[PDB]
RNA sequence: UGCGCAGAUACCGGGAGGAACGCCGAUGGCGAAGGCAGCCACCUGGUCCACCCGUGACGCUGAGGCGCGAAAGCGUGGGGAGCAAACCGGAUUAGAUACCCGGGUAGUCCACGCCCUAAACGAUGCGCGCUAGGUCUCUGGGUCUCCUGGGGGCCGAAGCUAACGCGU
């Protein structure tokens, strides 16, 4: 799965500052990492429906604080999304 | 009659090796005792149960046994 | 790596020769999967609640490993090739729930 | 001609019928009996007299090969399985014990539409 | 009817093969629904509790769309023990195109692709706020006769209801 390792290497590359765990950008790159995480799970276990379901609702989570962070600075929206490579 | 938790020490429910406590969670058959016989929770007997699983597989408890009665 | 406990029940006929080489045969697949050893329990002859192989008791092994968690099945599987072998479960360790404390 | 003087004696009960077969100690069948092999045809064969006379007719059938010993395995649920019982205690022959063996899946098959 | 002297039924040993998991098992647990019971390992979703740390309204519902969707049924290839539509028989009967009995093909299982229904039921759409309690229970935390969460039941305040009943 995803050790505390590797999640605390994703809060702090993402931390607007030091000791931040709740940034909409650290919650969107702790979501892209699941999302990764169960897409590369779903490429085989094609016929795993019910994980599925978790996987749609991860996305629309990030869509959601993604679509909130262009709304308010959209200089660093642009940023999140050219760091973690989508839309 | 007395219940099994009762009658007993400290014991592991998750050590699938020690069959002599095992056996006294077994009937004249090779089932498993109610938890009215048992005398143990409802988590506990979840555990037992499958620590009971294990130890059939190893061949440590019967799967089923034969009534010497009626 | 997670720990996982290794049991082995094989035939209970095997003389010196025959059960020193099925031991180290099993030392040399754990070397091959990466299993550090921990601990190693060696109970021998025990009687068997039903006949496994036609045969009334066992020769039982149990081993504390700390291992890569993905190559399991596959020690798994090539412990199971033996001849000798005749049980093989391979279980993730577990914390000592207790009861009537 | 066999002289074997001790055994085994298995009671297979149903609702239709009700038959014994008698054995050495190793299993092998020395003799038999059933409601069929008394005169009894049709639903007579499951009564518990039919089970009786069964037994009974078995019992000394062995007798013949100088049976003493028996020990009673008992397969079934059916009328006279009991009564086959009680009949093989006062037949002379002297009972071991007796053990229910009846073989109950761990649900592997489907049953038939009557038993479902 | 059928099976049995070509030796069955019953009994012991050996072997093959497929399907389903007895006890535990619960009035229980899990999931969005369908639904999910041997055991082991790996991959993986949801969810709940404590701390009061971080973000700072980022929330709710949702026409379309998309994905999921018991059984049965369809396509291709496998598989086939037991059950068993159709069907072949035996009885019953006024008749038996049935209930009962002996057989038995599809199918039921696997893979891959369709199908999109149901008493798919709580016949009760989703989220949030408010309004007496008592008791049984699953699962967390706690200074652990008890207090406090989150589920699953039963009585029942106020109230609602045509009535049955519903009732944190
Ligand atoms: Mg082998
Ligand atoms: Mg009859
Ligand atoms: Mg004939
Ligand atoms: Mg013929
Ligand atoms: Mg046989
Ligand atoms: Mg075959
Ligand atoms: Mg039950
Ligand atoms: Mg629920
Ligand atoms: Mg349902
Ligand atoms: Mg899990
Ligand atoms: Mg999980
Ligand atoms: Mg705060
Ligand atoms: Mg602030
Ligand atoms: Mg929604
Ligand atoms: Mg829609
Ligand atoms: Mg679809
Ligand atoms: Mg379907
Ligand atoms: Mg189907
Ligand atoms: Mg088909
Ligand atoms: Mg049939
Ligand atoms: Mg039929
Ligand atoms: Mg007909
Ligand atoms: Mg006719
Ligand atoms: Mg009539
Ligand atoms: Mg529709
Ligand atoms: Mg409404
Ligand atoms: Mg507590
Ligand atoms: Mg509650
Ligand atoms: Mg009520
Ligand atoms: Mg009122």
């Amino acid at each position: 799965p995803i050790t505390k390792e590797e999640k605390q290497k994703v809060i702090q590359e993402f931390a607007r500052f030091p000791g931040d765990t709740g940034s909409t950008e650290v919650q969107v790159a702790l979501l892209t990492l699941r999302i990764n995480r169960l897409s590369e799970h779903l490429k085989v276990h094609k016929k795993d429906h019910h994980s599925h379901r978790g996987l749609l609702m991860m996305v629309g989570q990030r869509r959601r604080l993604l679509r909130y962070l262009q709304r308010e600075d959209p200089e660093r929206y642009r940023a999140l999304i050219e760091k973690l490579g989508i839309r | 009659k007395a219940k099994v938790k009762a009658t007993l020490g400290e014991f592991d429910l998750r050590d699938y090796r020690n069959v002599e406590v095992l056996k006294r969670f077994l009937s004249e058959t090779g089932k498993i005792l109610p938890r009215r016989r048992t005398g143990l929770s409802a988590k506990e007997q979840r555990i037992l149960a499958k620590t009971i699983k294990r130890a059939r597989i190893l061949g440590l408890l019967p799967f089923t046994e034969k009534l010497v009665r009626k | 790596m997670r720990r996982y406990e290794v049991n082995i029940v094989l035939n209970p006929n095997l003389d010196q020769s025959q059960l020193a080489l099925e031991k180290e045969i099993i030392q040399r697949a754990l070397e091959n999967y990466g299993a550090r050893v921990e601990k190693v329990e060696e109970l021998g002859l025990r009687r068997l609640a039903y006949p496994i192989a036609k045969d009334p008791q066992g020769y039982f092994l149990w081993y504390q490993v700390e291992m890569p968690e993905d190559r399991v099945n596959d020690l798994a599987r090539e412990l199971r090739i033996r001849d000798n072998v005749r049980r093989v479960m391979v279980v993730k360790s577990q914390e000592p729930f207790l009861a009537n404390a | 001609k066999r002289q074997v003087a001790s055994g085994r004696a298995y009671i297979h009960a149903s609702y239709n019928n009700t038959i014994v077969t008698i054995t050495d100690p190793d299993g092998n069948p020395i003799t038999w009996s059933s409601g069929g092999v008394i005169g009894y045809k049709g639903s007579r064969k499951g009564t518990p007299y039919a089970a009786q006379l069964a037994a009974l007719d078995a019992a000394k059938k062995a007798m013949a090969y100088g049976m003493q010993s028996v020990d009673v395995i008992v397969r079934g649920t059916g009328a006279g399985r009991e009564q086959a019982i009680r009949a093989l205690q006062a037949s002379g022959l002297q009972v071991k014990s007796i053990v229910d063996d009846t073989p109950v899946p761990h649900n592997g098959c489907r049953p038939k539409k009557k038993f479902r």
